[PDB]
């Protein structure tokens, strides 16, 4: 993964696959490569802990809940606080 | 309201239309004119994520409001804190040569400083803005998966049901099961095209936001900045004791900044950001080549192989010879004992996949009698190219007995010819080219399930021939591509005989 | 080598030989006229023709208008000796123009030797001349001499623009249809021509001019000379053979008269309207006529009325009819010789083909009707020349057929009044109470050509008898410029028949013209009651009359048809609201800009469909524009097309009637094995023909009934588009005139510039519409017509299979031992289909011609194309601008297109632009491209010094290209000193640059409504908004020179400069970039041609920080990649990786087949290695274990049998384009692999490894087998 | 077709060439003053064509 690859928990819900050595994976890497390797889904997927960063509550005009959706955080620590405002771009290079 | 599906034929007709329609829905794009250019927009984007979805059309609303209208936090920028500009009071009395070359140093420091500022703006763009388009990309990709899943479940239920209770023959069910699997792959390949579409669409948008929104804030900040610098530098030079008036004017002129000193935008660089090793590796792993035949002569050895980077296995007669063809070494098949065979799970085809076959062929034409050249056939399904009369015959036959049998006139003159065959299930169209001409254009709506073996066999029975640059693609071929392939290969600097 | 070898003047006195008063045959007494013999057998009489036919001798307009679309009447025309002198000279010039073409040279020769047969004898033992084929030439002494002639050109009758062949008859014989022939009198005038509309060429000529174009009179004369040619050879098609049309339906023409002869003459698609069965009928008809002439000659034992010999005469006709003469002197006709001759006269001599030779704009079909008449003068060379016609070489007139554009070339064309009135012949179409009837008149030639079904006759249902003998008609190949060249080079130009002494005829020669059939004047003003608005209504609603009142656009057809101030538009309601609004003066220009943008946007709209096979694009606005099909939203049209196919475009659904095909019956041969097998083969051959026949037939029915409907729809869409432009202009012009003198004075508003812009938008729109409609027409063929033929054909194959098997089995006795092999032949042959290939039956559909048009399109948009050719640097564009080259300009000797400009006044190049191409506009888009190579900046004096290099500024307005430290700069400036700059920045603090001192490809494009864009190496770099810029008026010249550069040692390289009249798109720019990279020749690092015998430092694209070095010299040593390169610098100016560090490679000739020291792709070479300034040989011993062969540098004498020969390859690279490959080979031709490197311990050793040859082309960007060759260059210049 | 280079086997774009014919002896192609091609005796006079 090439973009925000330390934040992926927010962008993506991971689903885990079992890897057996050396039937799935050997000294040349995945048998049949990273795309077409045949891997079995892990029975553990259902044990994954789900703790949303925030929950979006969608109500109607009558103020009753239609749906409750989960947004997950990236896992990283935050702020504090704004870096760009207080950062001075160095004029002298040493 | 239709009568329920009973025949296997009815299942195929159903499954195929399910596939074509899914492809049409999911790969839908429209090109639009934007602030920064033309962008290929994913048509369903608004209906998927509820974004600019309050119109009757998301596309026109996006053309209207621009790339920045897709994200929730529009103004995140923070003008950076600078280091204010003062020219040392110790240079006030310097002689020209020394004053001169000391301001040259300050000039460079400054233009470097500009570059730093721009970088700072680019980082904020990435962190504040692209982050939001990447969220859109991910959610849009998830939407595609969610939809794909719905489709597969619909297909699986219908197959599961027919298998559960119907009079369909056991081994017809068997074929149905094998075939549907191939169709489910074809559906992922189509899903993949769509997930690439949303990546280009949204990446372009984010880059447009940098040109249209971030960049101009940078330019504002920079002309305030060089306006200041220009002032302080003019005021400094006037206060110079040890130089004359003609010197002051030439100096002020040498040291003055204008907008071009900080217009760093390079749109090609913006675009190149997203070409990573991974993006490249993915291109090469997922490209349309299922077979690319190469051959060359090592000392005491003839080498034949496949460059597609796929799983293709090659088995061939040990004594097969090589001869220079059009652009490279060609295989010589003697017609008697010599054969070569290529194995790839894609080769079996099915109901819904598209493919192209091409190669150069020179045939030392003798007999008129119908003879296998190359094809993939099992249980009397699949495709074959035959030598017949003076030409070739392309044959295509499905599990229900429906056939294409098409005579291509005058191909054995013992001159090289470029054969191109294109099978397109989305347009239900067969295209056959010989050299730079289009010899057949036909409907194949009547041909259903062509599932064959995973082996293509090059026999060339009874007709010694030369074969070069054999290729199989998982996509159809257009006339522009054929012409381009044909002529590009043809000028290698060699002059040719009749 | 001229056709007319005397230059006559009308007042020249009569000599009795080539200038005389002459009598032509006539019914009664005829008054002698002054004529000129311009060539043997060819005379010109510069007189209005009242003599040919005393019946119609009055030059006034007739009581009832002729039913043609265009006519002109002036009785005084050609009554003056001056006009006569000009007629003579014009006609002569046209003869010369025709003769100067290969095709015309044949035709003219054919006509001369086409002497009318001597059929006068009622006694077949004698050969006599026919009187009406002669004239009497009055001598100065009062006597007349009788003389025979082939051709006379005479002035027109009462209708000045009606040109035709006339000739005299015989009491019994038909001389034009019996192969005898008769002297031809053509009514013609070179002093007028026709105007017409053309939308088709916009594909190849996007700049095509607006409004009417003028027919090149040379085409018109040629047309008549072709008729004359038929008539002289007696092969003209009977005038009662006519193409009938259906006139009864509201949308159909009231009537149209066109004859098979005319169709034959036009050529092209018009001639393909005549089916095979009938084309055959004719060929056979005239062949037998020819055979008759052979037998008439054979029985003629003496000659009468001449001093010439029967020998000579019989030979005259042997050479005219291409007769074969045996040893005895008997004549016959060879079917092979005849086929060739009849083919030349009817398929080679055609209007279509002459157009191909003249290279002029001309109607593609008779169904594109002349819309106007024009007075012209072709006699002065400044007007019209023999070689170029109206489109004069090396001038604006040479481009896009401007010479024929009546508005651009307006001094050569004066609009006369068409005598055919407004709605002279029409139909009246009325919608019913959608409030009472709203009726409109529709011009007859605005209606649909719908050919009658009794026009297409076929024998398809007639069975045949296959026979041991039965044999195969040939392919019947299509006519092409190379076939014509075949006839040309075999043509005999030597022998013209003499002008013989003949017995004097009577003083008056008695005869009358051949009778023409009387044609019913078709009905006029037929009325029709309709329930729904038609296409004609929708189009009519788009029109307005000029006036002082302000018109408004409406989306209501009803409103528009009801009110003179309301014009219907198919544009969006948004466009409607905007164009109608009263606009403040201060907002007027921005308002216009928006309108021009919106216009271009809506007319350029193209929806792509991925759902259906043969139609890729759809133009959705065609629906509301013509009311195609019905209902409301244009989304209905896109939808209905996708669903129902192309049939929704058609006004009527054509009948395609293909019957049960006639089956084969085989004649049995008892006990004869060889005959029985031949019969079987013949039946199969004739079966292949049955397929070709059915395909020809359908193609023929499609050209006539379908492709003609689509061609009309197309013409109407252009009419629709032009109406929309006129309306929008009228509304804008009204708004401007509402302003005060003071307000106007602050708005520079040029309606001609705005018109020019909208006309370009209409052209872009027509390009798309053209493609869409072509695909539509073809789709209907493939899908809705061909299949009926294929069904009838497969049923035929089935019947034949049963017959053939029955024949084999019945004959099993004769055929014994062969029965199985024959079954297979029959079952295998007849189980195939023969695929329909459209490219086989018609000209325009070949795949290559699509790419061809694209190339043309870019070449015809080039208003300056500056190349070095022969010994000079010139402009290869049709404008041929002048180039002035300074004394200090330097040209690279190896490639002379590479131009070096130093910093000196003398080092400069000046282009003097033709006025028509100097840029002065608010709205006009334009692009420039060129390659440049900029030396590194070595010195602080180059810092903050911007200097111009390409200058098109005039009084602070124009464009220019300028450079600065790490910058390439484009500047635009209007006449108000408002400017825009766009720049490409590149750093000099970089390890290795894609730019510094390297050839770069620059492209700048300018859209006046939007943006100025700069591209580098094919990619978009930066864009800036220009729409706030007013009128830009650039310089009359372009100055290439260094202007303002304070670095005295500075210079630049530049090559391949182009100026384009449009905004290049991304695709065109990339294709441009690729095409000009010269992929057939290897390049060095700098971008120059790679060379032999030139030392190069080496760089591996995989690890640029590394250079090549030699561990040890000799077979026990090796070469490797070393590092780091180290750096070179000048503080504040550049910091770079040193490029001159390493071992040097020199490429030596091995197999090279010439001496130009350039390294081409696939050259076979040796590579020498420079180590401590000595030369060695790059080699390996490929026998070493392992696929990676470690390369060594060897003593040149000691290389022995080692692998040395290297095959050089040139590959494409992104942003560099410098990729070089080397494939090492042993001495048996085997591959040792490409040169590359491999890690051994921690050493990276140069290797030849076949692992590379197993790889596809570009894989990643990181190869290891891709190299760069760096020569020492003044532009980089570190210390070696 | 003959090449100035003995080692050259295949004919390429832009090669310099001598055209020869076998009649009785070997005849080589030259250009006359009328620009008409003719077979001659002497390889030296042979014209080198591109
Ligand atoms: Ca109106
Ligand atoms: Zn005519």
């Amino acid at each position: 993964p090439d973009r925000f690859n330390n934040a992926l928990k927010h962008f993506y819900r991971k689903q885990y696959y079992k890897i057996d050595y050396p039937e799935n994976y050997s000294i040349n890497g995945f048998v049949n490569g990273q795309i077409n390797a045949q891997l079995s889904l892990s029975d553990r997927n259902q044990d994954i802990i789900n703790k949303p960063e925030e929950i979006i509550n969608l109500l109607n005009g009558n103020n009753v809940s239609l749906m409750r959706s989960n947004i997950y955080g990236d896992g990283l620590k935050s702020t504090v606080d704004d870096f760009y405002s207080n950062y001075k771009i160095p004029y002298n290079r040493a | 309201d239709n009568s329920p599906i009973d025949t296997d034929k009815k299942y195929y007709l159903w499954l195929r239309e399910i596939f074509r329609n899914y492809s049409f829905d999911i790969t839908a794009t429209q090109e639009i004119n934007t602030n920064c250019g033309i962008n290929k927009v994913v048509t369903w984007f608004g209906k998927a994520l509820n974004i600019l979805n309050t119109s009757d059309s998301f596309v026109e609303e996006f053309q209207n409001l621009g790339a920045i209208s897709l994200i929730n936090k529009k103004e995140n920028l923070s003008m950076p804190i600078i280091e204010s500009y003062e020219i040392p009071n110790d240079m006030l009395g310097l002689p020209l040569n020394d004053l001169n070359e000391k301001l040259f140093n300050i000039y460079s420091k400054n233009t470097a400083y500009f570059k730093k500022i721009y970088y700072n703006f680019l980082d904020q763009w990435w962190t504040q803005y692209y982050s939001q388009y990447f969220d859109l990309i991910c959610m849009a990709k998830r939407s595609v998966l969610a939809q794909e899943t719905l489709i597969k479940r619909i297909i699986q239920k219908k197959l599961s049901y027919l298998i559960g209770n119907s009079n369909i023959s056991s081994d017809n069910l068997a074929l149905m099961n094998l075939t549907t699997t191939n169709t489910l792959r074809d559906i992922s390949n189509e899903s993949q095209i769509a997930m690439n579409n949303v990546d280009s669409f949204l990446n372009n948008a984010a880059i447009c936001v940098f040109e249209s929104n971030i960049y101009p804030k940078f330019i504002s900040f920079m002309e305030q900045c060089i306006n200041n610098i220009n002032i302080k530098t003019k005021e400094f030079i006037q206060k110079c004791t040890n130089i004359n008036e003609d010197e002051k004017l030439q100096l002020i002129n040498q040291n003055v900044f204008n907008s071009l000193d900080f217009e760093f935008l390079n749109i090609q660089n913006m675009k190149s950001l997203f070409s990573s090793e991974t993006a490249l590796l993915i291109k090469e792993e997922t490209w349309p080549y299922e077979l690319v035949l190469y051959a060359f002569k090592e000392p005491g050895n003839n080498v034949i192989g496949d460059a597609s980077g796929k799983n293709t296995s090659i088995e061939y007669s040990k004594d097969i010879g090589l001869v220079y063809g059009i652009n490279s070494d060609a295989l010589y098949l003697n017609g008697s004992n010599q054969s070569i065979s290529f194995s790839n799970d894609f080769f079996e085809n099915g109901l819904t996949n598209s493919f192209s076959i091409y190669f150069w062929l020179r045939n030392l034409g003798k007999d008129t009698i119908k003879s296998k050249l190359i094809g993939s056939k099992e249980d009397n399904c699949g495709w074959e190219i035959y030598f017949q009369d003076t030409g070739l015959v392309f044959n295509m036959i499905d599990s229900n007995g429906n056939e294409k049998n098409i005579y291509l006139s005058d191909v054995s003159n013992n001159s090289w010819h470029y054969i191109t065959i294109s099978v397109d299930r989305l347009k239900e169209q067969l295209l056959i080219f010989i050299d730079d001409n289009l010899v057949a254009n036909e409907s194949i709506k009547e041909i259903l399930n062509i599932y064959s073996s995973n082996i293509i066999s090059l026999l060339s029975e009874n007709n010694p021939s030369y074969i070069e640059g054999l290729t199989i693609l998982n996509k159809p071929t257009t006339s522009q591509e054929v012409l381009s392939n044909y002529f590009e290969v043809l000028n290698n600097s060699y002059i040719r005989d009749s | 080598m001229p056709f007319v070898n005397k230059q006559f003047n009308y007042k020249d006195p009569v000599n009795g030989v080539d200038i005389a008063y002459i009598k032509i045959p006539n019914a009664g007494q005829m008054q002698p006229v002054k004529a000129f013999k311009i060539h043997n057998k060819i005379w010109v009489i510069p007189e209005r023709d009242t003599f040919t036919n005393p019946e119609e001798g009055d030059l006034n307009p007739p009581p009832e208008a002729k039913q043609v679309p265009v006519s002109y009447y002036d009785s005084t025309y050609l009554s003056t000796d001056n006009e006569k002198d000009n007629y003579l000279k014009g006609v002569t010039k046209l003869f010369e123009r025709i003769y100067s073409t290969d095709l015309g040279r044949m035709l003219l020769t054919s006509i001369v030797r086409g002497i009318p047969f001597w059929g006068g004898s009622t006694i077949d033992t004698e050969l006599k001349v026919i009187d009406t084929n002669c004239i009497n030439v009055i001598q100065p002494d009062g006597s007349y001499r009788s003389e025979e002639l082939n051709l006379v050109i005479i002035g027109p009758s009462a209708d000045i623009i009606q040109f035709e062949c006339k000739s005299f008859g015989h009491e019994v014989l038909n001389l034009t249809r019996n192969g005898y022939g008769s002297t031809q009198y053509i009514r013609f005038s070179p002093d007028f021509t026709f105007g017409f509309e053309e939308s088709l060429e916009v594909d190849t000529n996007p700049l095509l001019g607006a409004g009417k174009f003028a027919t090149d009179p040379a085409v018109t004369l040629a047309h008549q000379l072709i008729h004359a040619g038929h008539r002289l050879y007696g092969i003209a098609i009977n005038p009662n053979r006519v193409f009938k049309v259906n006139t009864n339906a509201y949308y159909e023409m009231s009537g149209l008269e066109v004859s098979f002869e005319e169709l034959r003459t036009f050529g092209g698609h018009d001639a393909k309207f005549i089916d095979s069965l009938q084309e055959n009928e004719f060929r056979l008809y005239y062949y037998n006529k020819f055979k008759d002439i052979a037998s008439t000659l054979n029985k003629a034992k003496s000659i009468v009325g001449t001093t010439a010999s029967l020998q000579y005469m019989k030979n005259v006709f042997k050479e005219k009819y291409l007769l074969s003469e045996d040893t005895s002197g008997k004549f016959s006709v060879d079917k092979l010789k005849f086929d060739k001759l009849y083919k030349m006269l009817t398929e080679i001599y055609t209007e279509d083909n002459f157009v191909k030779f003249f290279k002029v704009l001309n109607a593609k079909t008779f169904l594109n009707f002349d819309k106007a008449v024009f007075k012209i003068n072709i006699v002065p060379k400044v007007n019209y020349t023999i070689y170029d016609g109206f489109n004069l070489r090396n001038t604006n007139l040479a481009a896009n057929f401007n010479g024929q554009n009546t508005e651009i070339n307006n001094m050569n064309f004066t609009k006369l009044k068409n005598f055919t009135g407004l709605f002279e012949f029409y139909k009246l179409l009325c919608v019913r109470g959608i409030l009472n009837d709203l009726c409109i008149k529709v011009n007859n030639w605005d209606l649909f050509f719908s050919p009658s079904e009794d026009n297409f006759t076929n024998d398809l249902n007639k069975g045949e008898e296959i026979t041991s003998d039965t044999n195969i008609e040939a392919a019947e190949e299509n006519i092409s410029l190379d076939l014509i060249q075949q006839y040309y080079l075999t043509f005999n130009f030597d022998n013209e028949p003499e002008n013989i002494s003949i017995e004097n005829l009577s003083s008056d020669i008695i005869g009358q013209l051949e009778l023409m059939p009387n044609i019913e004047r078709f009905p006029n003003g037929k009325k029709y009651e309709l329930d729904k608005y038609t296409m004609f209504h929708y189009l009519r609603a788009q029109e307005f009359e000029h006036g002082k009142s302000r018109i408004a656009l409406t989306n209501s057809v009803n409103e528009a048809l009801l009110n003179p101030s309301r014009v219907y538009t198919f544009f969006s309601s948004d466009y409607v609201k905007k164009v109608n609004k009263a606009t403040e003066a201060a907002m007027f220009l921005g308002w216009v800009e928006q309108l021009v943008y919106d216009f271009t946007d809506e007319t350029s709209e193209v929806s792509t469909t991925d759902k259906i096979a043969d139609i890729t694009i759809i133009i959705p606005y065609i629906g509301p524009a013509l009311n195609i099909g019905n209902m409301l939203y244009k989304d209905d049209f896109v939808g209905a097309l996708i669903f129902s196919g192309a049939v929704i475009l058609l006004e009527f659904i054509p009948e395609i009637a293909i019957p049960v095909l006639g089956t084969f019956a085989l004649v049995s041969y008892i006990a004869n094995k060889v005959l029985t097998v031949q019969t079987i083969d013949n039946a199969l051959s004739k079966r292949n023909e049955k397929w070709d026949e059915v395909y020809k037939y359908i193609v023929t029915n499609w050209l006539a009934k379908v492709n003609t409907q689509i061609d009309l729809i197309r013409k109407k869409m252009k009419e629709a588009l032009e109406n929309q432009a006129e309306a929008t202009k009228a509304i804008i012009n009204y708004q401007y005139n509402q302003y005060t003198e003071e307000e106007k004075n602050n708005i520079n508003f040029n309606i001609d510039d705005l018109s020019s812009k909208l006309n370009e938008s209409i052209n872009k729109a027509m390009i798309n519409i053209n493609k869409f409609l072509n695909q539509c027409s073809v789709s209907y063929l493939m899908n809705s017509m061909i299949p009926y033929g294929v069904k009838r054909l497969e049923d035929f194959d089935a019947s034949l299979k049963d017959a053939l098997l029955k024949y084999i089995y019945d004959n099993r006795g004769t055929l014994i031992g062969q029965v199985d092999r024959l079954k297979d032949k029959v079952n295998n042959t007849l189980s195939t289909d023969i695929p329909f290939q459209l490219s086989k039956y018609v000209d325009n559909q070949r795949l290559l011609s699509t790419f061809t048009e694209y190339i043309k399109n870019i070449i015809n948009t080039s208003i300056l194309n500056l190349r070095y050719e022969s010994n000079h640097l010139i402009d290869l564009s049709r404008y041929a601008s002048k180039i002035n080259i300074g004394s200090k300009v330097n040209f690279d000797p190896i490639d002379k297109n590479q131009i070096q400009l130093f910093n000196l006044e003398s080092s400069k190049i000046e282009v003097i632009l033709k006025n028509a191409i100097v840029y002065n506009s608010m709205y006009e888009n334009f692009s420039t491209s060129f390659w440049i190579r900029i030396p590194k900046y070595f010195n602080s004096i180059s810092l903050n010094n911007e200097y111009t290099i390409i200058n098109c500024m005039e009084n602070n307005s124009g464009w220019k290209v300028s450079l600065n430290y790490g910058e390439i700069i484009w500047t635009l400036q209007d006449t108000q000193e408002i400017k825009q700059r766009v720049v490409f920045k590149y750093s000099q603090m970089i390890n290795i640059s894609d730019y510094i001192n390297r050839w770069i490809f620059v492209t700048i494009t300018n859209n006046r409504l939007n943006n100025s864009k700069i591209y580098i190496n094919g990619r978009l770099i930066d864009q800036k908004p220009i729409s706030n810029l007013g009128n830009i008026h650039a310089s009359n010249n372009i100055m290439f020179k260094l202007d303002g550069c304070r670095d005295t040692h500075r210079y630049i390289w530049i090559k391949y400069f182009n100026l384009f009249d449009k905004e290049l798109n991304e695709k065109e720019i990339k294709d441009l970039y690729d095409n000009q990279s010269n992929s057939g020749i290897l390049k060095d690092f700098w971008g120059d041609y790679l060379q032999y015998d030139k030392p190069y430092y080496m760089l591996n694209l995989y690890d640029p920080n590394k250079y090549v070095d030699v561990n040890n010299v000799g077979i026990r040593g090796y070469m490797y990649l070393k590092g780091p390169r180290g750096s070179v610098m000048t503080t504040n100016i550049y910091l770079n990786s040193s490029l001159y560090r390493g071992a040097k490679f020199i490429i030596k000739k091995y197999a090279s087949g010439n001496k130009d020291n350039i390294v081409r792709n696939n050259d076979r070479v040796y590579i020498n290695v420079v180590v401590k300034n000595k030369e060695y040989r790059l080699a390996t011993n490929a026998s070493q274990a392992g696929v990676e062969k470690i390369l060594s540098a060897l003593e040149i004498p000691d290389v022995g049998n080692l692998s040395q020969v290297v095959v050089m390859k040139s590959k494409n690279d992104q942003g560099i384009t410098n990729k070089c490959k080397m494939n090492l080979q042993d001495n048996n031709g085997n591959d040792i692999g490409f040169i590359g490197f491999h890690q051994f311990n921690n050493i990276a050793k140069l290797v030849a490894s076949n692992w590379y040859n197993r790889q596809i082309e570009r894989s990643s960007r990181t190869l290891g087998c891709s190299w760069e060759f760096i020569p020492v260059d003044d532009g980089w210049g570190e210390r070696p | 077709l003959l090449s100035i280079n003995p080692n050259k086997q295949y004919v390429q774009k832009l090669d310099e060439v001598i055209i020869s014919v076998l009649d009785n002896m070997e005849k080589y192609i030259d250009i006359s003053e009328d620009n008409r091609l003719q077979l001659i005796d002497n390889k030296n006079n042979a014209k080198k064509m591109i």
